[PDB]
């Protein structure tokens, strides 16, 4: 997260880290056994880390639980990035508490201008590389589909939306993928892609979770 | 033909932080870099051994 702030320990209790020997992606806990992340975060041997603040130190509220299933959307397209969503089943149920909690799925899509909270352990620099110890947060608005398409001609599908600030300086970045965009207590987005990070005229692009609610519910229930 | 082993490493537009290997011809070794998770180019390997096998000595 570029241009954000330190969230505070366990203030985003649905945020998880996906670990394959190191942190490589985020995710969002949606019940005690299931996490939502990005399809391009698929790896074998994922371990989900819940209750984290400092990703580099064992601090006392962590739960480390292996993925038992990592299910990429069946129409994920690795060229266009359409349908960039994955569901991860935890091999054992997480113990839910004040620091490890699920986030609700949307009942309807959010509108342009709705303010959301985006979080993760990704790069904090728009040029260069600095990865934080503790979780970072950013408030940002959903942008119009027209502005998103103008920023990224020919690339924005019906399952993507833009969020952020056209002037630059505030965005998600490498290491945030898979993580949450939460708007009025609902998981509306998944960090997906962009042209660099925090560049002028190049807002972040996010998977539009509201289009997948039936698929998420039925897939979780079938596995 | 252009040697893909001589191309600079490509993070791409996705926002993962996945550690991959690329052949760095200036240094004469396989080195690590951050791949964002999509749209990989070919100078992008899952291990040092794969990188050396494909690009060593380029
Ligand atoms: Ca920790």
């Amino acid at each position: 997260i570029v241009g954000g702030y330190t969230c505070g320990a366990n203030t985003v209790p649905y945020q998880v880290s996906l670990n394959s020997g190191y942190h490589f992606c985020g995710g969002s806990l949606i019940n005690s056994q299931w996490v939502v992340s990005a399809a391009h975060c698929y790896k074998s041997g994922i371990q989900v880390r819940l209750g984290e603040d400092n990703i580099n130190v064992v601090e006392g509220n962590e739960q480390f639980i292996s993925a038992s299933k990592s299910i990429v959307h069946p129409s994920y397209n690795s060229n266009t990035l359409n349908n960039d969503i994955m569901l991860i089943k935890l091999k054992s149920a997480a113990s839910l508490n004040s620091r490890v909690a699920s986030i609700s799925l949307p009942t309807s899509c959010a509108s342009a201008g709705t303010q959301c909270l985006i979080s993760g352990w990704g790069n904090t620099k728009s040029s260069g590389t600095s990865y934080p110890d503790v979780l970072k947060c950013l408030k940002a608005p959903i942008l119009s589909d027209s502005s998103c398409k103008s920023a990224y001609p020919g690339q924005i599908t019906s399952n993507m939306f833009c969020a952020g600030y056209l002037e630059g300086g505030k965005d998600s970045c490498q290491g945030d993928s898979g993580g949450p965009v939460v708007c009025s207590g609902k998981l509306q987005g998944i960090v997906s892609w962009g042209s660099g990070c925090a560049q002028k005229n190049k807002p972040g692009v996010y998977t539009k979770v509201c289009n997948y609610v039936s698929w998420i519910k039925q897939t979780i229930a079938s596995n | 033909r252009p040697d893909f082993c001589l191309e600079p490493p490509y993070t791409g537009p996705c926002k993962a932080r996945i550690i991959r290997y690329f052949y760095n011809a200036k240094a004469g070794l396989c080195q690590t870099f951050v791949y964002g998770g999509c749209r990989a180019k070919r100078n992008n390997f899952k291990s040092a051994e794969d990188c050396m096998r494909t690009c060593g000595g380029a």
